[PDB]
RNA sequence: UAGCGGCGAGCGAACGGGGAGGAGCCCAGAGCCUGAAUCAGUGUGUGUGUUAGUGGAAGCGUCUGGAAAGGCGCGCGAUACAGGGUGACAGCCCCGUACACAAAAAUGCACAUGCUGUGAGCUCGAUGAGUAGGGCGGGACACGUGGUAUCCUGUCUGAAUAUGGGGGGACCAUCCUCCAAGGCUAAAUACUCCUGACUGACCGAUAGUGAACCAGUACCGUGAGGGAAAGGCGAAAAGAACCCCGGCGAGGGGAGUGAAAAAGAACCUGAAACCGUGUACGUACAAGCAGUGGGAGCAUGCUUAGGCGUGUGACUGCGUACCUUUUGUAUAAUGGGUCAGCGACUUAUAUUCUGUAGCAAGGUUAACCGAAUAGGGGAGCCGAAGGGAAACCGAGUCUUAACU
């Protein structure tokens, strides 16, 4: 059961989703992962072929007292080379079905323990405007969340995108490393109902 | 937890080795490939099954058999996965839409892989002698 | 890219069930007159690769 | 990610150099010949600390065998004429005494000729 | 994988399946009837989009400082806390930003539709000859002439032509399947000299383009062609009026500006090599990788009324540099004039093994639909069964006439 803070309703939730052991090495795993999904990777040096030059030896192999050069390209030379020039290269890592919904499984029954997870009945805005979400926080007593609902309103929306420790994301787009960042997570109670069902 | 506090399991990663890289490194000049030869260059070594100019063991033996295109198109269907169909009817497109055997497989065959439970008349289908006791056993007639 | 399999392993070699090869022996293909049925025999039926040389037939045939 | 490593390196021939300070040339001025005779410096220290060991107890040996044959017994005789009589000082301490208390020396010798 | 292959090195399919995207028609021509589907223009309709743009919210007081955006304390706008500038770090000083509005004129679009101009329904009969195939020689097919189907042809030949011909991988015969020897067809697909906007676990002047700078310039080459180096005063030039020395010089010293001028243009920071000036000690009877353990004196500090630290190092025991390559190097074997910067086990996909996490006789998705790191999609793959060359049999099976 969850209880609200304006019902005091008891909200059956199940037990293995929002009650289970905190596995640290799957969600720091999932958490790693989704942040080395983030990466775009878009950089690229230049090898001994693609710098600008030519190919020919600057001095003859022999007779001359110095060091044997074939090109001026070379990576132990200056202006040109660097030996394992990067590519523009994707980042992103796989991860199991089973894996990720385990660790919004871990991650969501350990918000319970630690009571951010503030579950609640309906909350939204009454105009699209930000300085009554702003105030209206004040007598919940919050500053940085994530406020996930189920039916996600444009009023809602629109109202929480200036505020910059306040997110507005909907059930379906919960994430790994935002219900660990934010400081608490108010979740609607049609939002529970369908990451319940979601997560399974 | 927040995003800091996370931490992987001791086991997990294992840092990588990391060549020419001082004395105390261990490996550090020569990065452990020794000294010179083949082996010690720049793209070196040998081919696979290279015996130094020997005749390679790939080779001193002689070939045999002939690649089979009848047993590419049969499989070897375990009795466990039978009563996974359609109750009791295990001809061959109905198991198939099982995803028990592949598209492009005409005969197939039952073995006595252990467990039946429910009465399965398999129509139209090979069948061992064992699976043939064991089917029976459990209820359905073959054929 | 993916490995290519040494094609001519592949077609003298096979991978039984606990994980060694089998083969067929060498010294019975031509000249036989001379030697002895009892060489002929024992040659006849397939044999499994030795210790030493089966890290030569690995990996020259990583698929199966 | 580029490392540019311009601080570390110079740090680490600084800390070098400044074990050099003290040396002639350029031992003392230049990374590159400092770091030998720092090593060499540091292999010379590692051997001299068992030699250290050594010198002195040739050098307590020979006060000894000096203060000893003053009063007219050779060194060989006078530690086996304590080692008769049971007497655990050291030659550290003998050679102390030889030089500072004479007097005192005396009596060892004199204990020493009873055995 | 099946194959191909001095059956070596290597090369490598299709069938079938899951997806993206889907669309078809004209000719080798004769009736009645004919502008009606169709497009290809001159166009007409809004909607635009675009190349100029407009408005666009709400802060004050003290403290430190050269300077406030800073701290400190109280406000207020937010569909605007993207970002930039401003004398240090600005939601509210400025330019922007979100949001609502815009085009006289040229244009790129998607629908009405007047139209020089183009052909609808339906009869009867046509169905691409030096062609298909063949011989010879080459080539393309994963397929190297091999038992080699298939296609293309240089060369020499030669059918039937729909009661016909092609194909089904030598070939034949039955079945099935298509209809060559003429054409036109959007989308999914590849690319970015170029124009915008936006983003980086990209670089920050030996990096990043060769080029942050009047660089494809200087310079080199007959020429094709090669090809550099070189960034930063300060918030603001307030870039030093005026004296003094000097050659109505270079260069300095004062004065003056400024928070600061060892920020004064050879201009933030200013390392190291290298070259000096002055202070302390040592140093002109003393042999060698120049150090190291011992150690007198002398010179400097601290607190005490006695001991330490630091610099120096007379004299003295031991002591032949580093790297490389080697059986072995002080070696008179290699490499290094020194310093600073840069300079070498990487990246992608496959594969086996170890560790670790998930789930477990199951595990698991790939492309793709996705506003999208969810969730679909199990097409597949791998495992749970192997023996046999193979048919085939299967907790057995192979061998063999058969197995104690
Ligand atoms: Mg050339
Ligand atoms: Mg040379
Ligand atoms: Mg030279
Ligand atoms: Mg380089
Ligand atoms: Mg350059
Ligand atoms: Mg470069
Ligand atoms: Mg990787
Ligand atoms: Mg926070
Ligand atoms: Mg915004
Ligand atoms: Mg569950
Ligand atoms: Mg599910
Ligand atoms: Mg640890
Ligand atoms: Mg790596
Ligand atoms: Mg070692
Ligand atoms: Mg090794
Ligand atoms: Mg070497
Ligand atoms: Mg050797
Ligand atoms: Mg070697
Ligand atoms: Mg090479
Ligand atoms: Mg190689
Ligand atoms: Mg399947
Ligand atoms: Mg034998
Ligand atoms: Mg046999
Ligand atoms: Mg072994
Ligand atoms: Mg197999
Ligand atoms: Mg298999
Ligand atoms: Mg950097
Ligand atoms: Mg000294
Ligand atoms: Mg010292
Ligand atoms: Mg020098
Ligand atoms: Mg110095
Ligand atoms: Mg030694
Ligand atoms: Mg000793
Ligand atoms: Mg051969
Ligand atoms: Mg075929
Ligand atoms: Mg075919
Ligand atoms: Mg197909
Ligand atoms: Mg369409
Ligand atoms: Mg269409
Ligand atoms: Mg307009
Ligand atoms: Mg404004
Ligand atoms: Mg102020
Ligand atoms: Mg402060
Ligand atoms: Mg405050
Ligand atoms: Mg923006
Ligand atoms: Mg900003
Ligand atoms: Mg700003
Ligand atoms: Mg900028
Ligand atoms: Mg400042
Ligand atoms: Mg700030
Ligand atoms: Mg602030
Ligand atoms: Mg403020
Ligand atoms: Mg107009
Ligand atoms: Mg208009
Ligand atoms: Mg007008
Ligand atoms: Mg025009
Ligand atoms: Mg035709
Ligand atoms: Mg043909
Ligand atoms: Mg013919
Ligand atoms: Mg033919
Ligand atoms: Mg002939
Ligand atoms: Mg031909
Ligand atoms: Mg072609
Ligand atoms: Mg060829
Ligand atoms: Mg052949
Ligand atoms: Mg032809
Ligand atoms: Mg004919
Ligand atoms: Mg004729
Ligand atoms: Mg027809
Ligand atoms: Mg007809
Ligand atoms: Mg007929
Ligand atoms: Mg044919
Ligand atoms: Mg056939
Ligand atoms: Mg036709
Ligand atoms: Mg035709
Ligand atoms: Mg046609
Ligand atoms: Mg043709
Ligand atoms: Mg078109
Ligand atoms: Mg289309
Ligand atoms: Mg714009
Ligand atoms: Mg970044
Ligand atoms: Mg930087
Ligand atoms: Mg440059
Ligand atoms: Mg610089
Ligand atoms: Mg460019
Ligand atoms: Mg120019
Ligand atoms: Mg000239
Ligand atoms: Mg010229
Ligand atoms: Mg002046
Ligand atoms: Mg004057
Ligand atoms: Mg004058
Ligand atoms: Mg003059
Ligand atoms: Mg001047
Ligand atoms: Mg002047
Ligand atoms: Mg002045
Ligand atoms: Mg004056
Ligand atoms: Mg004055
Ligand atoms: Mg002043
Ligand atoms: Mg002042
Ligand atoms: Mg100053
Ligand atoms: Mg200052
Ligand atoms: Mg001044
Ligand atoms: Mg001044
Ligand atoms: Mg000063
Ligand atoms: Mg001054
Ligand atoms: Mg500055
Ligand atoms: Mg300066
Ligand atoms: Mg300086
Ligand atoms: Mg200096
Ligand atoms: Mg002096
Ligand atoms: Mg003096
Ligand atoms: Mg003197
Ligand atoms: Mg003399
Ligand atoms: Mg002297
Ligand atoms: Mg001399
Ligand atoms: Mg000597
Ligand atoms: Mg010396
Ligand atoms: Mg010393
Ligand atoms: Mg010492
Ligand atoms: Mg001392
Ligand atoms: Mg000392
Ligand atoms: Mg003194
Ligand atoms: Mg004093
Ligand atoms: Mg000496
Ligand atoms: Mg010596
Ligand atoms: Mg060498
Ligand atoms: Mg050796
Ligand atoms: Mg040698
Ligand atoms: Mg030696
Ligand atoms: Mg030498
Ligand atoms: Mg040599
Ligand atoms: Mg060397
Ligand atoms: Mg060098
Ligand atoms: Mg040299
Ligand atoms: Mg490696
Ligand atoms: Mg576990
Ligand atoms: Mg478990
Ligand atoms: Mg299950
Ligand atoms: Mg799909
Ligand atoms: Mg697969
Ligand atoms: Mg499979
Ligand atoms: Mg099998
Ligand atoms: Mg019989
Ligand atoms: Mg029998």
């Amino acid at each position: 059961e969850l209880v609200l803070k304006d019902a005091q309703s008891a909200l059956t939730v199940s037990e293995t989703t929002f009650g289970r052991d905190f596995n640290e090495a799957l969600v720091h795993q999932v958490v790693v992962a989704y942040a080395a999904g983030a990466r775009q990777g878009t950089r690229a040096q230049k090898t001994r072929a693609e710098v600008t030059g030519s190919g020919k030896k600057p001095w003859r192999q022999k007779g001359t007292g110095r060091a044997r050069s074939g090109s001026i390209k070379s990576p132990i030379w200056r202006s040109g080379g660097v030996t394992f020039a990067a590519r523009p290269q994707d980042h992103s890592q796989k991860v199991n079905k089973k894996m990720y919904r385990g660790a919004l499984k871990s991650i969501l029954s350990e918000l319970v323990r630690q009571d951010r997870l503030i579950v609640v009945e309906k909350f939204s805005v009454e105009a699209p405007k930000t300085k009554l979400l702003a105030q209206k926080l004040k007598d919940m007593a919050l500053e940085d969340v994530l406020i996930i609902t189920g039916e996600l309103d444009e009023n809602l929306f629109l109202a929480a995108r200036n505020l910059h420790k306040v997110d507005v994301r909907d059930a379906t787009g919960i994430d790994p490393v935002s219900l660990i960042a934010f400081d608490k997570v108010v979740m609607t109670a049609d939002a529970v109902k369908q990451v319940e069902e979601m997560l399974a | 937890m927040r995003l800091n506090t996370l931490s992987p399991a001791e086991g997990s990663k294992k840092a990588g080795k990391r060549l020419g890289r001082g004395i105390g490194s261990g490996l550090g000049k020569t990065g452990g490939r020794g000294h010179k030869g083949q082996k010690s260059r720049s793209g070196g070594g040998v081919r696979r099954g290279f015996e130094g100019g020997q005749m390679p063991l790939y080779r001193r033996l002689p070939k045999f058999g002939f690649t089979s295109r009848k047993a590419a198109i049969t499989a070897e269907i375990r009795l466990s996965d039978l009563a996974k169909v359609e109750g009791g009817v295990v001809d061959l497109n109905t198991l198939k839409a099982a995803n028990i055997i592949g598209i492009q497989i005409e005969f197939a065959k039952v073995i006595l892989a252990g467990e039946v439970t429910t009465p399965v008349t398999v129509r139209g289908l090979r069948v061992t002698k064992g699976a043939r006791a064991a089917i029976e056993a459990a209820g359905g007639k073959i054929e | 890219p993916k490995i290519k399999t040494v094609r001519g392993a592949a077609k003298r070699f096979k991978k039984t069930g606990k994980g060694g090869f089998k083969h067929k022996h060498a010294n019975l293909r031509h000249i036989l007159t001379k030697k002895a049925t009892k060489r002929k025999r024992h040659l006849r039926p397939k044999a499994m690769v030795s210790k030493g040389d089966l890290g030569l037939v690995i990996a020259c045939l990583p698929y199966a | 990610a580029r490392v540019k490593r311009g601080v570390i390196a110079r740090a680490r021939h600084k800390k070098i150099l400044k074990q050099a300070k003290g040396y002639y040339g350029a031992r003392s001025r230049v990374y590159r010949v400092a770091f030998q005779a720092v090593i060499k410096a540091g292999q010379y220290a590692y051997r001299d600390r068992r030699q250290r060991k050594r010198q002195f107890r040739q050098l307590w040996i020979a006060r000894i065998n000096a203060a000893a044959r003053q009063n007219g017994i050779s060194y060989s005789k006078f530690i086996n004429g304590l080692k008769k009589a049971s007497v655990e000082i050291d030659r550290k301490i003998l050679a102390d005494i030889a030089v500072f208390d004479k007097v005192a020396f005396t009596a060892l010798v004199e204990k020493a000729k009873a055995a």
